[PDB]
């Protein structure tokens, strides 16, 4: 203008959108139990 | 190691050195245990790396 200030007024960026955080539950797996040697007792069934 | 802290515990007849090496590795224990649980690692990426 006559005093400076601009005619065509200003441009306004659109500001960024706030982002939707994310987690996950990674997994494991480990070995199963395995069996022994089996050892014969003394006893009968019942008592066993 | 993990070995020879356990020699260097159950004695209750240790040098100063002994209980300082013992000492220095149960605070690097608790700084791995900080570094883990801080960070979040259920393990499956921890034990990987």
């Amino acid at each position: 203008t006559i005093d400076g200030q601009p005619l065509s007024l200003s441009l306004y960026a659109t500001p960024a959108d706030p982002s939707m955080l994310l987690s996950a539950a990674i997994t494991a797996s480990q070995g199963g139990g395995d069996l022994p040697h089996a050892v014969m007792p003394m006893y009968r069934f019942p008592v066993i | 190691t993990f070995d020879d802290f356990m020699i260097i515990a159950a004695n209750r007849d240790r040098s100063e050195n002994e209980t300082s090496n013992m000492v220095a590795f149960c605070q690097v224990l608790g700084q791995l245990s900080l570094i883990v649980r801080n960070i979040g690692l259920s393990e499956n990426e921890l034990t990987l790396l």
